């Protein structure tokens, strides 16, 4: 939820994002930096090393889907809740992931964007993204409260 | 708590930062104020607009505190004492804010040291900043 | 929220609650156990020691006030997001209290209710009250997004 | 590490618990399961019904480790090393849950020790359970 010019600033920058690369880096980094998140991906294979996680095919493939889900949300920046209602049921009632983790993944994505884009990821541009991240996190969490 | 591998990654990364420390301390603060406006209430006496000489000066002080912690990784409690007294007893900073500054710092570092900012480094830096946060948070647990 | 059986159990229990006392004890404890919270009440004078806080006149008075909001939310258990709308904007936009603190006060209240009722504060009755506390905290926080 | 005053309060409090520690640890677990259902996710192999002999048994073990942590207040990292590795490395317990169990413990203690659960004791116990939590999630933070 943001003004229409911010919305345009964000959607414009999202165009230059390689979802195959960024997605897998973000999910991988989520698993490395916050290791308790691995119990949810025990079927993805070997997650014993940072190198194993970063090079894991299921991690790279799954990271892409998450970002597609993120690209989907970009296009529905008002009713973020209705868009992620199917995922909210998946994460909350089925997997039982704590809401705090959606925030960590969103924060890890901001770090990944900054690493890949350098100075193009200005402070004011990050601020807008920090708003879509909390939005996605909150919508993803509404089936819990 | 920091393992030897962590202490090694933190020292390696901060060595790369070098003389850019002050600058990154300023950028991290600017990002924090913009991203999480609530933190501005702790600085009513600062001009928080872009390029303020008060933010630069202050970022330079934050960067100096961190360099000190990096050189005294085994005794963070002894090295950051004065600051713990200040942030916890005097200022009463809500511990949520430390998470917000740490995230801003990580973002700043990532954009200036992409090759050096690997997953393992990101993880160690994250642990270092949390350990530092826990110390400034010491006067209350 | 809550099922109708829960709502009835919660409502009946509340009938025995001395809100004037419990409220003062809850806010005082919040200020003793989580020290940073005092930043918002420096105007109450002396809070330097556990006893100065617990015996502070404005603390006991403001506590009574916080609890009355609770009793009021207990009569609008289906419209919590509406009852606390004004209170939410106050705390958020004019006071700048991090939402995490709403959860901390909520939990302190449960511990206070437990110390004042002992045996009667059963594990099931507490589960019911945790639901209300979560609901109230979420209603107070909706102005942060 | 807790202050000497804090250590004093924890030890005084746990003394009053005495031969009820296992009854209180089992109750803390029932209250955590009821109040925060997500936690049940970690015990799919347990019978979680009210009165379960599994829950009772485990509550005894939880209370046993808290007693040992109290008798070793000056070296929490050392006393709970095996437990640290079980919770952090093999079980991968999300840190959020430790706050829920700590809270259920405080509610259990508060209902059984009305006069002893003073504001100072409350604050001392909270710091203690936080230190224990911090230790148990060390293989990671
Ligand atoms: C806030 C950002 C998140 C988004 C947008 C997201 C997106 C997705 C998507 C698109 C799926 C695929 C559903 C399907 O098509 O079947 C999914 C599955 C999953 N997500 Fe998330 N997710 C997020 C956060 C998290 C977090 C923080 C965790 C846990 C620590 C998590 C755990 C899972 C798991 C276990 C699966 C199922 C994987 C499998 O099929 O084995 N997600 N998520
Ligand atoms: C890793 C985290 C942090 C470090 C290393 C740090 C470091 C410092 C240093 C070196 C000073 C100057 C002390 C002096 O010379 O008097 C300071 C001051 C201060 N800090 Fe922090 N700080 C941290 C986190 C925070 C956070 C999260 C807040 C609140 C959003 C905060 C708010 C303040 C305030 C209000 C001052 C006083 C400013 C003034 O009066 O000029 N600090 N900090
Ligand atoms: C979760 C439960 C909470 C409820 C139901 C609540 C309710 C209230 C109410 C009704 C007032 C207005 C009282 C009046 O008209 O005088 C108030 C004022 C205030 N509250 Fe809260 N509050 C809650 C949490 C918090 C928290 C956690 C803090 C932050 C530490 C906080 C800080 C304040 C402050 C500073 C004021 C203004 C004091 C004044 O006007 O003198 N509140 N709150
Ligand atoms: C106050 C912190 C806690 C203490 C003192 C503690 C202590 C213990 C002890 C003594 C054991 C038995 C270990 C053994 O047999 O060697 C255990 C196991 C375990 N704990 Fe904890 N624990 C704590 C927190 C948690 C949390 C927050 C969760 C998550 C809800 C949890 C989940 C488990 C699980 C699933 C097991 C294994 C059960 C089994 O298969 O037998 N614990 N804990």
């Amino acid at each position: 939820m943001l003004t229409a010019e911010e919305k345009a600033a964000v959607t414009a920058f999202w165009g230059k994002v390689k979802v195959d690369e960024v997605g897998g880096e973000a999910l991988g980094r989520l698993l490395v930096v916050y290791p308790w998140t691995q119990r949810f991906f025990e079927s993805f294979g070997d997650l014993s090393t940072a190198d194993a996680v970063m090079n894991n095919p299921k991690v790279k493939a799954h990271g892409k889907k998450v970002l597609d889900s993120f690209s989907n949300g970009m296009k529905h920046l008002d009713d973020l809740k209705g868009t992620f209602a199917a995922l909210s049921e998946l994460h909350c009632d089925k997997l039982h992931v704590d809401p705090e983790n959606f925030k960590l993944l969103g924060n890890v994505l901001v770090v990944v964007l900054a690493r890949n884009f350098g100075k193009e990821f200005t402070p004011v541009l990050q601020a807008d993204f920090q708003k879509v991240v909390a939005g996605v996190a909150n919508a993803l969490a509404h089936r819990y409260h | 708590v920091l393992s030897a591998a962590d202490k090694g990654n933190v020292k390696a990364a901060w060595g790369k930062v070098g003389g850019h420390a002050a600058e990154y301390g300023a950028e991290a603060l600017e990002r924090m104020f913009l991203s999480f406006p609530t933190t501005k209430t702790y600085f009513p006496h600062f001009d928080l607009s872009h390029g303020s000489a008060q933010v630069k000066g202050h970022g330079a002080k934050v960067a100096a505190a961190l360099t000190k912690a990096v050189e005294h990784l085994d005794d963070l409690p002894g090295a950051l004492s004065e600051l713990s007294d200040l942030h916890a007893h005097k200022l009463r900073v809500d511990p949520v804010n430390f998470k917000l500054l740490s995230h801003s710092l990580l973002v700043t570092l990532a954009s200036h040291l992409p090759s050096d900012f690997t997953p393992a480094v990101h993880a160690s830096l994250d642990k270092f900043l949390a350990n530092v946060s826990t110390v400034l948070t010491s006067k209350y647990r």
